[PDB]
C-alpha cells in the first residue's frame, strides 16, 4: 500500500545529516501528518502558509508565465526548506527543517 | 558611514558569491561526495579515475605548478604553488589559495618574485604558511590579515640556503617561544629555522657529503616519532638519518643512479617507504634493517613525477610520471602491473600528486599551470573494516607484511 | 626473464634443463621490441630531448642519451644464431647513434665554454659539476665559485637596502652614497658600501624619531 | 678586569649580582665555591662604563660604553650578541638610571645634556622562574669544574 | 493524488538536502582566531632631551 | 642554550649505560664486540654533533674551554674533527 | 578596490543577469541594468519578502535571526541577502 511508501519517504528524507523535521501542510494550513508536537506545529503551519502564499504572488506579479517549485530560508540555526507544488485537487507545501552542524 | 563601502557588505556579497558558484557546478561536487562507481563491483581488477573541479586562473598559464599542500581543519583549502622547473624559462613564482565553496575565484593570492618551489600550512594553528624560493629566501606568509605580504623573510643576514629550498617543513612546538622549521637545498644541506622576534634565524642540521656537497631534493618525515626522516640525494642515493648526526645517514638505502624525486611513509606498518625518481622506476622498500636490497620494483615508460601513498590504506598508492598518465597501483590486487592507468591532461606533463586525508579525492598538477582534482573508484579504496576483536590498524600491517614475504622469498 | 630463473630453481629433470635453454628466444622477441621503442625515442626525439628537473641545456640532453642506451644495455648481459644476428646487428647501430650524442653535444659544449665564459655565466661553470661526473673537464674548472654566489647574494642585499632607507627620506645626504655606489677588487668596495649604510641607517632614524 | 664600573643585584626573584664595569659584562653569583662568572658575555670594543637591571623583568641588562649605547641585552634568548644596539650620543655615555616601573633610562653624555629614552612592550613579562632556573644551573657546571683540578692532581 | 504529490516532492527536497550537505556554502574561515602573530622589535623613542 | 645540550649529553649517558649493561652476560663474542664497535664510533657522532652546535655559542677567548673541558677523549675519531677548530679558536683570537 | 572587483566577477558568470543593492526603504542604488523599468519592480516587491521572511524565522525563538533567501522559479533564481543596513539582490538562471 501507497502510505507505506510515504511513510518510507519520511525515514528517506530523515535518514539524512541534520534533518530535524518533516511536515506536510495543505492549502489551507492546517498540517496533516507531523514530526514535531502540536504547537510548533501548528505555528509552522500557519507562519509558512501566509510566507509561501505571499511568495508564489511575488514571483507571478514580477513576471506572468513564471512560477516557483521550491523556496529557502536561512536561519543561523536551522534551514527551512519550502517545496510546493501549486496545482489543482492537490497543493501541498512540504515543508523541511534541517541543519549540517549536528551529528 | 558610506554603506557602499561598509565592510559586512563585502563579507555578504563574498558569500553570495559563493552560493552562486556551487549553483554553476551543482553535479561536480554532489558526485565528490555522493558517488560509487557503479560497474566495478563487475570486473575486480582494474579502477577509474574520475575527473571532477579544474582550477585555472590567468596569472597560472605562464607558470608550472610546483607544490600542493592542504590545510588540516577545515577540508576544502589548497596552497598550490605555481613556479617554474625549466633551467631557461625562470619566472617569478605564485602563490594562490583555493576552495572547493567556490573554485573559479581563489580565496586568497599572493605575488612572490621567484619560484615558489614548495610550500606548507601549520599542522595546529591552522593559518600560518611557510614556504621557500628559487634563490633560497624562505618565507612565512599570515593568511588572516588580508595584507598580500609577507609577515617574516629570509635576508642574506639571517640565512640563506643559496640555492632552490625543494622542501619544508612545520615541527611542532609545543606551547614554548617558538614555531620550528626544517628544510633542505641543492647546495649545502639541512637548516632549521625559528620564529623569534621579527626575523627567522638559521640552525644547520646536517650536511648531505659524497666535489661539493652532494645536492638533493626531497624528504621526508615518519609520523609516530619525528626525529627520523628520509632524504633524497641527485648523486643518486637514498638517505636516512635522525635529528643529529647521529651516525650521518643512520640508514642508507642505496639503489638508484639519477636524482631521486620522491619518498613517502604511509602512516600504517612505520617500517615501509615508497620512493621514486627520474630513472623511471619507483621501488618500495623496507627500513628497519634490508638496507641493501628492494622488496619489489615497478619499472614504467617515463621518469616519474611523484607519488604517494594512499591516507586510507596501507596497500594502494599512486604514481604521477611525465606522460599525462596517472597510474595507481593496489599492492595487493595486481602485484607487478597497474590497476588503473588513466590519461587525463592533454598536452602536458603532470608532476605533482597529493592525495587528501578525509573525503576520498586526489589533486594532481600539470606542467602549464593548472590543477585538476580526480575521484577514486571504490576499486581503490579498500580498507578493511575493524571487527569487535581487532583492531583496523592491525589487519592493514597484515596485508603488507603478507605482501612484503610473498615477494621477498617469490624474488629469491 | 625473472620468472624463467625462477622456473630453473624449482625442479631438476635433464630434458627440461634443456628445454629451459630454449625460451631465451622467446624472451628475445620483447627485448627486441624494446629495442624498436627506444630506437623510436631516439628519432623522434634527437634534436630536443626532454630533460629532467632543472637540468641545464646540454649536458642535462647527455643524460637523457644515456638513460636510453643503459636501459638497452643492462638486459643485454642477461639475454646473452641467426635472428641473434640481425638482432644484435641493430642493437649495434642503436649504440653507435647513442654514443653519437654523447660525444657531438660534449663538443659543442667545449665551444660554448669558449663563448659563454666572457646571466649565463652559472652553465659554463654550473655544466662542470654535472661534466664531472663521467666525462673529462676543460680550461679553468669551477675552483671560482667559493666566491661569485657570496659576489651576487652580498650585493642583491646592501643594493636592495639602497631602497628601504630611502623611503624614509620625504640633499647631501644622497650625495655621499651615490659616490660610493658607483665605482679582483670587488672586496673593498663592498667594505665601502656596508660601512657606508650603516652611518645613513644610524641618520635617518634619528631624525624620524627627532621628528616625530 | 681593570678599573671595575659597574655593581649590581638582580631583582625581581633572587640575589645574583653583577659586573658590566670593565669591557666585558659579565654576570657573577654569591656563593663561596663560585669565585667566577656564570653568564659571561661578550668581550666588547669601547671600553665599558656602566649600566644595571630591570626591575619589572627579570635579567635584561643595559651597557654604555666610550662611544655609547644601550644594548638591550635581553638575556634568556641570546647569549652572546647586544640584542639592540641604539647609539644615543657620538659622545661618550657616563650614566644610568632605570624608571621604577621600568621603560624609561636615562643618560647624560660626554659634555652636557641628557637624554631620556623610552622602551616598549619589550619591557614585561610571563615567566619569572626559568630564568631563576638558567641563572642558577649554568654554574653548577663552574663548580663541577672545580672538582675537576682535585681529580686531575690527584690521578 | 495526495500520495503522488508528496513521493514527487520527497524526491526533489532529498535532492536539495544532498545539496546542502554537499558542501557546506555559508561558512567563513577563521570566523573567530583571536591569536595574531607579529611584527615586535625594539622601539626606542627620545620624548625630550633635558638639557 | 644548554639545556637542550644536557639532556642531549644525558641521552647520550643513558644508552652508553644500557648498552654496556646488555653486554654484562667463547669465540661469537667478536660478533657483540663489533656491534658495541658501531655502538661506540656511531654515538661518537652525537658528540661531535652536540659540541658543533656548542662551539659558535662560546661566547669569549675562553667560554670554549669551559665547554671543551667539561669533557676532556681524545681519540682517532674526534680528532679529524677538531683540528678545524682549534683553527676557529686560532682565528676568534686572531680577530 | 574591492567591491567593485567582486561585482564585475560575479557580473560575469554563466547565468547572471542582475544585481541590485536597495536600501533600507527604497532608492536602489547600484544596479546593473542596461534600462530602469524593472529594476524598481525588484527594489519595491523584494525586502517586503525579505523582512516577512526574517518574521517567520526569528517567531519560533527569538534567540535566532535571518541571514539568506533564495526563490527558485521556472526559469530564475532570486538570492536577496538581507540584512540591517539594506537589501541585496541577485538573479540567476542556473
Amino acid at each position: 500500500v501507497d502510505i507505506a511508501a510515504v511513510d518510507e519517504t519520511f525515514k528517506r528524507l530523515q535518514s539524512h545529516k541534520g534533518v530535524l523535521g518533516i511536515i506536510v501542510i495543505n492549502a489551507e494550513g492546517i498540517a496533516i501528518r507531523t514530526t514535531f508536537d502540536n504547537d510548533l506545529t501548528v505555528q509552522y503551519a500557519a507562519l509558512v502558509s501566509h510566507f509561501t502564499v505571499k511568495a508564489r504572488s511575488a514571483v507571478r506579479k514580477l513576471d506572468g508565465d513564471n512560477d516557483l517549485k521550491f523556496l529557502r530560508i536561512r536561519s543561523k540555526k536551522h534551514e527551512i526548506m519550502i517545496a510546493p507544488e501549486f496545482e489543482r485537487s492537490h497543493e501541498y507545501y512540504l515543508v523541511v527543517v534541517q541543519d549540517p552542524s549536528r551529528e | 558611514v558610506p554603506t557602499l563601502q561598509s565592510p559586512t557588505l563585502m563579507h555578504s556579497l563574498g558569500t553570495l558569491d559563493r552560493m552562486v558558484n556551487q549553483n554553476m557546478y551543482e553535479e561536480v561536487a554532489m558526485d565528490f561526495k555522493y558517488w560509487d562507481d557503479a560497474s566495478d563491483a563487475f570486473r575486480p581488477g582494474e579502477g577509474s579515475l574520475l575527473p571532477l573541479w579544474r582550477f585555472v586562473s590567468d596569472k597560472s598559464k605562464r607558470r608550472q605548478v610546483t607544490s600542493v599542500c592542504w590545510n588540516p581543519l577545515y577540508d576544502d583549502m589548497f596552497a598550490v604553488g605555481y613556479g617554474s622547473y625549466e633551467f631557461l624559462k625562470q619566472a617569478s613564482g605564485l602563490i594562490n589559495i583555493y576552495s572547493l565553496k567556490n573554485p573559479s575565484h581563489p580565496e586568497y593570492t599572493f605575488h612572490t618574485e621567484s619560484g615558489v618551489m614548495c610550500v606548507h600550512f601549520h599542522p595546529e594553528f591552522a593559518n600560518l604558511l611557510a614556504v621557500g624560493c628559487y634563490d633560497g629566501s624562505v618565507l612565512v606568509y599570515d593568511v588572516r590579515l588580508k595584507k598580500d605580504e609577507p609577515i617574516y623573510q629570509a635576508s642574506v643576514r639571517t640565512g640563506k640556503l643559496n640555492d632552490p629550498v625543494w622542501q619544508i617543513y612545520w615541527q611542532p612546538d609545543d606551547a614554548q617561544k617558538s614555531l620550528q622549521f626544517v628544510s633542505i637545498s641543492s647546495d649545502g644541506a639541512v637548516n632549521l629555522w625559528t620564529l623569534t622576534k621579527s626575523e627567522l634565524i638559521p640552525e644547520c642540521l646536517m650536511k648531505l657529503r659524497v666535489a661539493a656537497g652532494g645536492c638533493c631534493m626531497d624528504f621526508c618525515k615518519m609520523p609516530g616519532q619525528e626525529s627520523i626522516y628520509l632524504v633524497g640525494t641527485e648523486e643518486g642515493a637514498i638517505h636516512r638519518c635522525s635529528k643529529a648526526y647521529s651516525s650521518q645517514y643512520l640508514s642508507t638505502y642505496v639503489s638508484h643512479h639519477l636524482a631521486v624525486y620522491a619518498v613517502h611513509w604511509n602512516n600504517i606498518h612505520p617500517s615501509m617507504f615508497l620512493s621514486a625518481s627520474c630513472r623511471l622506476d619507483h621501488q618500495a622498500v623496507g627500513l628497519c634493517h634490508d638496507p641493501k636490497r628492494a622488496v619489489m620494483n615497478f619499472d614504467l615508460n617515463d621518469s616519474i613525477g611523484d607519488v604517494s601513498w594512499a591516507a586510507l590504506q596501507p596497500t594502494v598508492f599512486a604514481a604521477v610520471t611525465d606522460d599525462g598518465r596517472v597510474h595507481v597501483f593496489d599492492l595487493a590486487q595486481n602485484k607487478l602491473l597497474p590497476l588503473c592507468s588513466q590519461k587525463v591532461v592533454k598536452k602536458a606533463k603532470l608532476t605533482k600528486l597529493v592525495f587528501n586525508p578525509k573525503h576520498p579525492i586526489v589533486l594532481v598538477g600539470d606542467d602549464k599551470g593548472c590543477v585538476t582534482s580526480l575521484k577514486l573508484s571504490p576499486n581503490l579504496r579498500i580498507t578493511s573494516k575493524p571487527e569487535k576483536g581487532q583492531k583496523f590498524e592491525d589487519l592493514e600491517v597484515a596485508k603488507l607484511d603478507g605482501v612484503v614475504e610473498i615477494a621477498r622469498k617469490s624474488d629469491a | 626473464l625473472s620468472l624463467l630463473a625462477q622456473f630453473q630453481a624449482i625442479m631438476q629433470r635433464e630434458t627440461l634443463q634443456q628445454d629451459l635453454e630454449n625460451k631465451y628466444m622467446v624472451i628475445f622477441q620483447n627485448y627486441a621490441k624494446d629495442l624498436d621503442a627506444v630506437q623510436k625515442l631516439y628519432e623522434k626525439n634527437k634534436y630536443e630531448p626532454p630533460v629532467p628537473r632543472n637540468a641545464p641545456p646540454v649536458a642535462g640532453n647527455i643524460m637523457w642519451a644515456r638513460q636510453l642506451l643503459r636501459r638497452i644495455e643492462a638486459p643485454m648481459q642477461l639475454a646473452q644464431a641467426k635472428e641473434s644476428k640481425k638482432n644484435i646487428k641493430t642493437y649495434n647501430k642503436v649504440a653507435k647513434a647513442l654514443i653519437e650524442f654523447e660525444t657531438l653535444w660534449h663538443q659543442a659544449w667545449i665551444k660554448s665554454i669558449e663563448q659563454c665564459k666572457a646571466q649565463l655565466v652559472r652553465e659554463a661553470k654550473y655544466m662542470q659539476r654535472f661534466n664531472i661526473r663521467c666525462s673529462s673537464p676543460s680550461q679553468m674548472v669551477l675552483l671560482q665559485e667559493e666566491k661569485f654566489k657570496f659576489y651576487h647574494n652580498q650585493l642583491t642585499h646592501l643594493v636592495r637596502e639602497y631602497e628601504h632607507v630611502l623611503g624614509r627620506g620625504a640633499r647631501p645626504h644622497l650625495d655621499d652614497m651615490e659616490r660610493k655606489i658607483a665605482p679582483l677588487n670587488i672586496d673593498g668596495y663592498l667594505h665601502r658600501f656596508k660601512q657606508g649604510l650603516a652611518r645613513l641607517e644610524e641618520l635617518v632614524r634619528k631624525v624620524v624619531d627627532l621628528t616625530e | 678586569h681593570g678599573p671595575i664600573y659597574g655593581l649590581r643585584r638582580n631583582p625581581f626573584n633572587s640575589k645574583y649580582f653583577l659586573s658590566i664595569g670593565d669591557w666585558t659584562a659579565r654576570v657573577w653569583v654569591e656563593d663561596t665555591a663560585v669565585k667566577t662568572p656564570i653568564l659571561t658575555t661578550k668581550y666588547h670594543p669601547t671600553y665599558l662604563t656602566g649600566g644595571t637591571w630591570s626591575p619589572s623583568r627579570p635579567g635584561v641588562f643595559f651597557t654604555i660604553k666610550m662611544d655609547g649605547a644601550m644594548d638591550v641585552w635581553d638575556l634568556y634568548y641570546k647569549h652572546n650578541e647586544p640584542t639592540l644596539t641604539v647609539q644615543v650620543s657620538d659622545l661618550a655615555l657616563t650614566a644610568f638610571a632605570v624608571q621604577e616601573s621600568g621603560g624609561t633610562v636615562a643618560v647624560g653624555t660626554s659634555d652636557g645634556c641628557t637624554s631620556v629614552l623610552q622602551l616598549s612592550t619589550g619591557l614585561s613579562e610571563a615567566s619569572p622562574a626559568e630564568k631563576a632556573n638558567i641563572n642558577a644551573m649554568f654554574e653548577r657546571e663552574t663548580t663541577r669544574e672545580k672538582n675537576l683540578e682535585k681529580a686531575i692532581k690527584e690521578a | 493524488d495526495y500520495i503522488r504529490t508528496v513521493v514527487q516532492l520527497g524526491s526533489s527536497v532529498e535532492d536539495l538536502i544532498k545539496q546542502n550537505n554537499a558542501v557546506d556554502i555559508y561558512q567563513e574561515y577563521f570566523t573567530n582566531v583571536t591569536m595574531d602573530h607579529t611584527s615586535e622589535a625594539p622601539h626606542v623613542k627620545t620624548v625630550t632631551v633635558f638639557k | 642554550k644548554g639545556k637542550v645540550l644536557t639532556n642531549g649529553v644525558k641521552a647520550i649517558h643513558q644508552d652508553f649505560t644500557s648498552a654496556v649493561e646488555k653486554f654484562q652476560q667463547a669465540k661469537q663474542f667478536d660478533e657483540d664486540f663489533f656491534g658495541f664497535r658501531v655502538v661506540i664510533k656511531e654515538l661518537e657522532r652525537r658528540l661531535a654533533a652536540i659540541i658543533i652546535q656548542a662551539f659558535d655559542d662560546c661566547t669569549t677567548i675562553g667560554t670554549t674551554f669551559k665547554l671543551l673541558d667539561s669533557f676532556e677523549l681524545d681519540r682517532e675519531v674526534i680528532a679529524h674533527d677538531l683540528e678545524k677548530k682549534h683553527t676557529d679558536l686560532l682565528h676568534s683570537y686572531a680577530r | 578596490s574591492d567591491i567593485e572587483s567582486t561585482l564585475t566577477r560575479i557580473q560575469g558568470h554563466k547565468g547572471v543577469i542582475g544585481v541590485i543593492i536597495v536600501n533600507n526603504q527604497g532608492v536602489p542604488l547600484r544596479s546593473t541594468f542596461e534600462h530602469d523599468a524593472m529594476t524598481k519592480q525588484y527594489a519595491d516587491l523584494v525586502p517586503g519578502l525579505a523582512d516577512l521572511a526574517r518574521n517567520l524565522v526569528r517567531d519560533l525563538d527569538p534567540q535566532n535571526d535571518l541571514e539568506f533567501l533564495r526563490i527558485r522559479s521556472h526559469k530564475h533564481e532570486i538570492m536577496v541577502a538581507a540584512k540591517d543596513d539594506f537589501v541585496l539582490l541577485v538573479i540567476q538562471d542556473p
